[PDB]
């Protein structure tokens, strides 16, 4: 029975766990105080995947809390779903990180990466057959990145052979909220080249486009943001829930995504998306969702795909539909936009279809691209970097918590060698 | 006793069982929960025939089967279904994660651990059955566990059994339309077992498949339900000799004596004539010169390749229903005198007739119409080299960059295996034309 | 480089020889059907010399540094001939990882190597994988580059792995 164990890390990876265990939890039928009230015979019979049972017909979620700021825990347990997790799982400290990697991965982290790495195993050992495991977390942030990489190290030390997907939220062009930016992240990317399997690109800037041009709302918080990534993540893990016409683990669309073993840096995309107000006019169906799952301004990584090429695609729908439909719109997608997609790889689209839609919808969809577009990201954040760090603009914070140079040239240097790869791909015409 | 063991691998291997279960099950009149009206209401005869189930002492019938799946979900959603009462409960549910469209998965690592229970399974249903005939075993192509554990089966069953005849109904990836990107290696690394241990392998396309519910069921949005339920078809037709009566019957074993020239040419493709709608069965005759004609016609194949770009080397038509040898033997030579269907210079015989008086049934909430006769043809080729040349040059493009290859070489597999495999495949092209060759 | 690397001075024959010794103890090595002393390793033989010149007016000390590597990989393993199976399997498979991504960068580099060489001299960019193992990555410049590198490969006369002996001789053709 394959099940998936859940790791939170930093603000913005509490936030969107806490969303996301609202929205799979409501699927589910899980009342907030733990119990079952749902109405469907189908929503217990894989309830395994993320929650274990308690002794009095509850249901407790398989999920890690990690932080070293107190505060974010206790909005975490003061909120609508705070009693549904338990006690045991809020691993935290003192003295946060303040936005700094070092403190992170080496001075602070080092010493709270041992209970929570106690916690991991024994809700590890626990489980009847473990798939793989799934972290949320900032990269442009502190303790969220440092923790998160110093995890993924350990985790893939312990636990080779299983999956370790992430859901990373990334610094933006116009959107900024703190100055050591780029720092973080690029430390951060190094670090999870090497020990990912999968890896989600979120960014703020595509989610607040989404909001405003797709789903018309004026005034957006986090709230809706969390919303439109848990709404993602419930998406991609469908198939391990609910039956289906054809059927879509994890590790297939890690083999059918990943032609080679650094190219891993995935662009989500969901619909239906309608605003509230345009709900009566447009109909629904297949090559609704198609169109909107391939559109440009639907991604959530504001990078472009029609400045590359897509390496592959996944496209995973839930609802009562034809296969013959859904394979004639994937193939007319592939021929129409010839140009776009990848000359020595024929029919770069995975196919997965779940007869369960949600739960307010007749018909769903959600779209995992892998192009070269995302070096674009990647460069930004380079280009940053090195403004920075030709002058050392704030390195004595980092130097001071025991690092070096040498570390940044090296981060520096791969992500510069992962950038080249994407590239090489890129361009049409493989012949001079 | 004549009696044959299925086999399903994988999921479309599971829902083309479900199909094939549920005619059956309709067809000898046998409830869902086993139970047979019809024994007590007759007192006599012989309606739970043996060729595909097993009659208890409590009056129940068991079916022959072996359902196996790495996923629990597939086979889980028939234990909890409409036939949970049906099958045996040992339905082999390996509980893990799946082949993942991997062949070394399901080849190498995790394909074992579960292959032992399966052999002892079998070795069970052969154990109880009297007079075997043969195993028909259903999987995919493209798919990890199909593949791989396909090829693992197979082997161990060549070694045990040997010499009851195997027959295979594949579906194999289709030139336009597929649902993974990892398809090409799969199915050509399939090449071995498809070749050496199988006796007889039936291919299937989903494309031309829906191309057949388009233009003559009018159905537009077609799901896979009526895919399973006309490749059921094909095969309660092919094997309805084994249980009805008829003028002229055809077991497996005379099947295959006419139907592969040679040990590394058994490819044929298979054809349903009367594929008709509940409105258009109206205003048309359906005689038996209409469907052997429309059997031979190349929008209605079940594959997509066109007959004509090759020559015919054999025919097994199995007809159904109310039929009379003088109008086959004119519907033969009417054949014959066309100049577009061109059979080979050294097989002047050119025919297999088979007639069973059972015409075929319907399901209830089913698209096919209801007919007087019906017709399936089994037609060994050499166009079906065409499509796999297509196959391979996907292949090609992707193994000039070993692209995905890591995750094979991480699961066991050697990396020269691939090359092997491409060897083999194109040895097999080479011997679907060298025999098509007029002799001198 | 490799960090924390025990780099042991040495003054005569005896010593390196008892080092060698100690170090080919060391190695991980386990039996199969196909050799009983089957490696489960690669193996990497560093030897740091410095050739140094004194002279009080003119001349430069420390005039020579050069770095001596051989370089013994374990070799492509199939699982039906090994009989491999749990972690005597596991291990191969990694073997064969770290040998696929090498014969790629081979046959890239060769490519790179002969295509600005011989087609025009454009130079325009060729990536090739080094990043995508570990073996590929220590020997970035072993295998191209600041150094003078030889290949020695090695056959088997039996006709049963004539479909595998080829393969090698096919990349020593592109060596
Ligand atoms: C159809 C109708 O009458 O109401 C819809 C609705 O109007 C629309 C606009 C909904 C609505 O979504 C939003 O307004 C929205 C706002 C900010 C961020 C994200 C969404 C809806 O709020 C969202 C809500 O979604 C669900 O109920 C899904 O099951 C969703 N779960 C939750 O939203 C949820 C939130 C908190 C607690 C429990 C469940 C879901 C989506 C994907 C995967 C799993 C679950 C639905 C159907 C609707 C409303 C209520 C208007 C849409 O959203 C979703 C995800 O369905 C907007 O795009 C769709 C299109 C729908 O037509
Ligand atoms: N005709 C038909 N084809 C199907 C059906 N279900 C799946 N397929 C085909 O099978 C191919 C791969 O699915 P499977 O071979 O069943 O994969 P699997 O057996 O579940 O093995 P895994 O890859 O481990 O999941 C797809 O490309 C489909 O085209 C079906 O119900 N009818
Ligand atoms: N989507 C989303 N992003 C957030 C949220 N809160 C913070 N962020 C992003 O996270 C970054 C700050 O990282 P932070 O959470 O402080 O990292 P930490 O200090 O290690 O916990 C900012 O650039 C924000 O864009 C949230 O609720 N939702
Ligand atoms: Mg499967």
């Amino acid at each position: 029975m394959r099940e998936i164990v859940h790791i939170q890390a930093g603000q913005c990876g509490n936030q969107i766990g806490a969303k996301f265990w609202e929205v799979i939890s409501d699927e589910h039928g899980i009342d907030p105080t733990g119990s079952y009230h749902g109405d469907s015979d189908l929503q217990l019979e894989r309830i395994n995947v993320y929650y274990n049972e308690a002794t009095g017909n509850k249901y407790v979620p398989r999920a890690i809390l990690v932080d070293l700021e107190p505060g974010t825990m206790d909005s975490v347990r003061s909120g609508p779903f705070g009693q549904i997790f338990r006690p045991d799982n809020f691993v935290f400290g003192q003295s946060g990180a303040g936005n700094n990697w070092a403190k992170g991965h080496y001075t602070e982290g080092a010493e709270l990466v041992d209970s929570v790495l106690d916690v991991v195993r024994k809700e590890s050992e626990s489980c009847d057959c473990l798939q793989g495991f799934q972290l949320t977390h900032s990269l442009g942030g502190g303790t969220g990145s440092g923790m998160g990489t110093l995890l993924i190290s350990k985790i893939r030390e312990e636990y080779p052979d299983r999956i370790m997907n992430t859901f990373s939220v990334m610094p933006s062009p116009k959107v900024s909220d703190t100055v050591v930016e780029p720092y973080n992240a690029t430390l951060s990317v190094h670090q999870l080249v090497e020990n990912t399997d999968e890896t989600y690109c979120i960014d703020n800037e595509a989610l607040y486009d989404i909001c405003f041009r797709t789903l018309k709302l004026t005034t957006p918080t986090y709230g809706d943001l969390n919303h439109l990534v848990s709404a993602t993540m419930s998406g991609v893990t469908t198939c391990l829930r609910f039956p289906g016409q054809l059927n879509a683990d994890l590790r297939k669309l890690a083999v059918n995504m990943v032609p080679f073993p650094r190219l891993h840096f995935f662009m989500p995309g969901f619909a239906p998306l309608t605003s509230r107000g345009s709900q009566q006019y447009r109909a629904l169906t297949v090559p609704e969702l198609t169109q909107q799952m391939f559109d440009s301004k639907n991604m959530m990584a504001a990078c472009d795909p029609r400045h590359g090429r897509y390496l592959t695609v996944a496209a995973i729908f839930r609802g009562r539909m034809s296969m013959k439909e859904v394979d004639e719109q994937m193939l007319n997608v592939q021929n129409k936009n010839s140009s776009y997609f990848v000359e020595w790889i024929p029919n770069n689209v995975k196919t997965a279809v779940c007869d369960i839609p949600p739960r307010g919808l007749k018909m769903s969809a959600t779209f995992i691209g892998n192009s070269t577009a995302i070096q674009e990201l990647f460069k930004r954040i380079s280009e940053q970097f090195t403004a920075m760090f030709r002058r050392k603009a704030f390195l004595h914070w980092y130097t001071g918590e025991g690092m070096d140079e040498m570390e940044f040239t090296e981060a520096e240097s791969n992500m510069n060698d992962l950038v080249s790869e994407y590239q090489q791909y890129q361009d049409a015409t493989a012949d001079e | 006793m004549r009696e044959c063991i299925s086999i399903h691998v994988g999921q479309a291997g599971v829902q083309i069982g479900n199909a094939c279960w549920e005619l059956y099950c309709l067809e000898h009149g046998i409830q869902p929960d086993g139970q047979m009206p019809s024994d007590k209401t007759i007192g006599g005869g012989d309606d739970s025939f043996n060729t595909f189930f097993s009659e208890t002492g409590a009056g129940k019938h068991v079916p022959r089967a072996v359902f196996v799946d790495l996923e629990p979900t597939v086979i889980d959603e028939v234990r909890t279904g409409t036939y949970r009462q049906l099958f045996h409960p040992e339905q082999l549910i390996t509980g893990k994660e799946d082949a993942a469209n991997n062949y070394a998965r399901g080849h190498y690592t995790i394909g074992k651990e579960i292959i032992d229970l399966v052999l002892d399974r079998i070795r069970k249903l052969a154990d109880q059955c009297t007079g075997l005939q043969g195993f028909l075993v259903f999987h995919s192509f493209g798919g990890g566990t199909g593949s791989g554990f396909t090829s693992l089966l197979m082997e161990r069953l060549s070694v045990d059994y040997g010499k009851k005849s195997k027959l295979e109904f594949s579906i194999y990836p289709a030139p336009q339309v597929s649902t993974a990107v990892v398809e090409p290696y799969n199915s050509i690394l399939t090449t071995h077992t498809t070749l050496e241990h199988s006796d007889c392998a039936f291919m299937v396309d989903n494309e031309a498949i829906y191309d057949i519910c388009r233009r003559n069921l009018d159905i537009e949005r077609p799901t896979y339900t009526n895919l399973n339920r006309l490749i059921s078809q094909i095969v309660s037709s092919i094997t309805a000799s084994l249980r009805f009566d008829g003028a002229l019957n055809v077991d497996l074993t005379e099947f295959q004596t006419n139907l592969v020239p040679y040990p590394r040419i058994h490819f044929p493709l298979a054809t349903y004539a009367p594929v008709i709608s509940a409105e258009k069965a109206y205003h048309e005759q359906l005689s038996v010169a209409e469907i052997t004609n429309a059997c031979f016609e190349p929008a209605n194949q079940m594959v997509k390749c066109d007959p004509r770009h090759g020559k015919y080397m054999a025919c097994c038509l199995l007809y159904r229903g109310d039929v009379v040898p003088k109008d086959v033997n004119a519907a033969i030579a009417t054949i014959k005198t066309k100049r577009s269907i061109q059979f080979v210079d050294w097989c002047p015989t050119g025919f297999k007739v088979g007639i069973n008086y059972q015409p075929p049934t319907v399901v209830p909430g089913g698209d096919l119409a209801k007919v007087q006769r019906a017709v399936c043809m089994l037609s060994n080729t050499t166009a079906i080299a065409e499509a796999w040349a297509r196959l391979d040059h996907k292949f090609d493009l992707m193994y000039a960059k070993r692209a995905f290859v890591h995750w094979y070489v991480g699961e066991g597999m050697e990396e020269g295996e691939f090359s092997e495999a491409r060897e083999d495949m194109a040895a097999l092209e080479k011997d679907y034309e060298e025999v098509g060759v007029d002799s001198v | 480089y490799v960090e924390d690397l025990s780099k042991l001075a040495v003054t005569s024959y005896n010593d390196i020889q008892d080092l060698m010794d100690s170090g080919n103890k060391a190695r991980t090595v386990a039996a199969t059907n196909m050799n009983e002393t089957s490696s489960r390793s690669h193996a990497v033989f560093n030897i740091i010399f410095t050739q140094k010149r004194h002279d009080a007016e003119t001349n430069i000390t420390t005039e020579k540094v050069s770095k001596i590597s051989l370089v013994d990989l374990a070799g492509s393993e199939r699982a039906d001939s090994t009989g491999a199976k749990g972690t005597r399997l596991k291990e191969g498979a990694n073997i064969n990882k770290s040998l696929t991504t090498l014969g790629k960068v081979i046959s890239a580099l060769a490519e790179m190597d002969s295509g600005p060489n011989k087609n025009k001299k454009k130079k325009k960019t060729d990536f090739i994988p080094y990043r995508d193992s570990v073996l590929t990555w220590l020997l970035r410049e072993n295998l191209g580059g600041n150094s003078r590198t030889a290949m020695v490969a090695a056959l088997s006369p039996a006709d049963i792995n004539y479909d595998e002996t080829l393969s090698t001789l096919r990349y020593a053709d592109r060596a």
